[PDB]
RNA sequence: GCUGGCGACCAUAGCAAGAGUGAACCACCUGAUCCCUUCCCGAACUCAGAAGUGAAACCUCUUAGCGCUGAUGGUAGUGUGGGAUUACCCAUGUGAGAGUAAGUCAUCGCCAGCU
RNA sequence: CGGAGGAGUACGAAGGUGCGCUCAGCGUGGUCGGAAAUCACGCGUAGAGUAUAAAGGCAAAAGCGCGCUUAACUGCGAGAC
């Protein structure tokens, strides 16, 4: 479960989720990677599930590069309470997702068993995907 | 419980007070600020607390000079 | 030889956030041209040919002719500008060779 | 050295080396003899002994070494002296050099202990020497415990060739 | 460096004459020549300049205390002659002592106050 | 044409690499008698002359190796009116940052001296 | 009853003035002293410091030292926040 090793400040604003992204939509560590379309927020157990599914139908011959990292901490308040006296704590991170991020990229396998695998991926994840490939320009 | 937060200051009330372009008297304020954002030029005075003030009757006029590429404000008579 | 592609001209009432996205609606992308011994041509071009000829790898290497009118210029693709999430071209620099 | 140094040194040396303008041949600019007394705090009277002894051996009254900061693993801090350095040059330095080669190095137990290695590589030559004695003062007696000093000799020769060759010239024995 | 030590040390009493907008008497000395000059205000025009090249006192030593005590005696006339009155002594970092301080008698007994 | 000082701007002006000058200026250089100096040292401050040199340093010439400046076009954002509600679409006005082509070894005043 | 930290002091010098000096970090050799003790040179560069929390500032340094001193005065006060 990604979790930053140290934080400045414990708990953040809840902040406000629009725009495109400009960065981060280029195949630059691999060959086939998949790009979400639209735009939401992803779990780091949600990460670690999709990583788990796509190693385990790769069966280990390739290497997959993760791209996107929970650093945004999420407060709940506990139950039973009523609105009131103070912020609420911590119970887990997440990462903000923006159209066209790039979410995982597979270098060394098949493009047949890349897609494939990321087929099984997509169904586990809460926002539509696509497939792209690396290319010159 | 409880939250060990929620104390605050009093404003200060800081920032330019007299404009570039603008008309002066000796002896107007035309800069609250904390420390030197900016430096005093010809007939223009600086006090204890960094404030800037005119010491001669004329026009503001702010600029941009030195090596070090600090703001001055000065008066033109 | 390999590549002709056919631009119009877009003039200042066609430069603009407005008239680009009208033209991309209208299934056009501008491009601009910039090159010696000349100052910078804006241009317009369709998606289809621009799409058909990203595909081809040679594209990138070998000289491209572009044709507005009876005027061509010979340049060569310098950058492409491409959708975040829906990938389409959108727009296109080239420098003269 | 004092004259003999002008008049010849120089000369040899330029016909050594081959150096094209009279202003390259290498000069000892200065030495300076440093020690410190650790643990000063635990007494405060051993420096006491120690700037006597070494106004003794060299007549140039010292100035004693504050120190900056605060360690904490040792009992160091900013505000007490804890060593002392004197820097010598011109006629001074001269006679100390005298003195050196003359009587210092026969009292040393062991002679051609200095190293041609361990120049600084930019033409200064750093020397420690151990113990108060070996050199000309009162007997043990009426003296404080045995005390090290180091002797730094900067000089304006370009490279540690330069360097050798001018302590060659001058006679230092290793 | 040297210079750049002397320059840092001056900078502050140049931009103090600068601020208080006075008649400026700068000084420059060499081991061989000692050279004034006075300057108005704005720092753009030189009014009256002073040294030991020039022909009178060229053939003596140029590099001592009666050489500055002659210029100073020169630029204090030239002061005169041009109509500055009042000015403001700039030792430009050199320690006031010396050659420098009997350049700026020579220049107080001429007539120049400061 | 060359040198020194005082000013206007602070990289299109700087850093780095290579090269040159002392007839005059500049610097180093001799000595610590006198003035003066070291929390100890003429090492710096200061005084008297000039024995030698352009070594170091200052100054001047070339470049693009860095650094820096830097379009056009497009993109993001955004005031007003309309539509819609994961934060977007239309009309009109406005318009970055990054990146690309390209450019860059500055320039201007006052005084004194030398061939 | 949002998110984070401080205050209820200190200083006759830690005030005034004249003069003088720049930090910290690393690379090379040296005594019982080495990761880290004093000292010489060289490299890059403000990350040092500013009685105290943070912000805005700080080369004419507002940072650092020395000598002499009490403007840490009295009567006021154009004008402005």
């Amino acid at each position: 479960m990604l979790q930053p090793k140290r934080t400045k400040f414990r708990k953040v604003h809840k902040g406000r989720n629009t725009g495109l992204a400009h960065r981060g939509s280029t195949v630059s560590f691999g060959s086939i990677a998949i790009k979400a379309t639209e735009r939401g927020r992803m779990t780091a157990r949600q990460i670690e599930a999709a990583r788990r599914t796509i190693s385990r139908r790769i069966k280990r011959g390739g290497k997959i590069f993760i791209r996107v990292f929970p650093d945004k901490p999420i407060t709940e308040k506990p139950l039973e309470v009523r609105m009131g006296n103070g912020k609420g704590n911590v119970e887990y991170w997440v990462c903000e997702i923006k159209p066209g991020k790039i979410l995982y990229e597979i270098e060394g396998v098949n493009e047949d068993l890349a897609r494939e695998a990321f087929a099984l991926a997509a169904a586990k994840l809460p926002f539509k995907t696509t497939i792209v490939t690396r290319t010159v320009m | 419980g409880s939250t060990k937060n929620g104390r605050d200051s009093n404003p200060k009330m800081l920032g330019v007070k007299v404009y570039g372009g603008q008309t002066v008297t000796a002896g107007n304020i035309i800069v609250r600020q904390r420390g030197t954002e900016f430096h005093a030029g010809a007939n223009v005075g600086m006090g204890r607390d960094h404030t800037l003030f005119a010491t001669a009757d004329g026009v503001v006029k702010f600029e941009v000079k030195g090596q070090f590429g600090r703001r001055y404000v000065k008066v033109e008579t | 030889a390999n590549f002709v592609l056919n631009a119009q001209a877009r003039a200042e009432d066609k430069q603009g956030k407005g008239a680009s996205r009208r033209l991309r609606r209208e299934s056009l992308v501008p491009a601009i041209i910039y090159g010696g011994n000349a100052e910078p041509v804006a241009v317009t071009l369709e998606l289809r040919e621009l799409v058909k000829a990203l595909e081809s790898n040679v594209f990138f290497e070998e000289v491209v002719e572009i044709k507005v009118g009876d005027k061509v210029e010979n340049v060569k693709i310098q950058a492409l500008q491409r959708h975040p999430a829906k990938n389409t071209p959108m727009h296109a620099d080239f420098k003269r060779a | 050295l004092k004259a003999r140094y002008n008049d010849e040194l120089k000369a040899k040396l330029q016909e050594e080396l081959s150096i094209k303008n009279v202003m390259e041949i290498p000069r000892i600019t200065k030495i300076t003899l440093n020690m410190g007394v650790g643990a000063a705090a635990t007494d405060k009277k051993l420096l006491d002994g120690a700037v006597a002894d070494m106004q003794l051996i060299a007549g140039q009254k010292p100035v004693v070494t504050l120190a900056r900061k605060s360690i904490a693993g040792f009992k160091i801090r900013d505000g007490w002296p804890i060593g002392c350095k004197v820097t010598l040059r011109g006629d001074q330095m001269y006679e100390f050099l005298d003195r050196l080669i003359s009587i210092a190095i026969p009292r040393i137990r062991d002679f051609r202990g200095f190293s041609a290695k361990s120049f600084d590589g930019r033409g200064n030559y750093s020397m420690g020497l151990k113990e108060q004695i070996v050199f000309p003062e009162i007997d043990f007696d009426k003296i404080d415990r045995i005390r090290g000093m180091d002797i730094t000799i900067t000089t304006t020769a370009r490279t540690d060739d330069e360097g050798r060759a001018l302590m060659r010239a001058f006679g230092f024995p290793f | 460096e040297k210079k750049q030590s002397r320059l840092r040390r001056a900078k502050s009493t140049r931009l103090h004459i600068r601020a208080l907008g006075a008649t400026r008497l700068c000084v420059n000395r060499t081991p061989r020549h000692i050279y004034a000059q006075v300057i108005s205000a704005d720092g753009g025009k030189v009014l009256a300049q002073a040294s030991t090249l020039d022909a009178s006192l060229r053939s003596g030593t140029t590099g001592n205390i009666e050489a500055a005590t002659k210029v100073g005696a020169l630029i204090a006339e030239r002061a005169k002659a041009a109509g500055v009155t009042k000015v403001a002594f700039d030792r430009s970092g050199f320690k006031y002592h010396g050659r420098i301080k009997a350049l700026a008698d020579a220049a107080r007994e001429g007539g120049l106050e400061f």
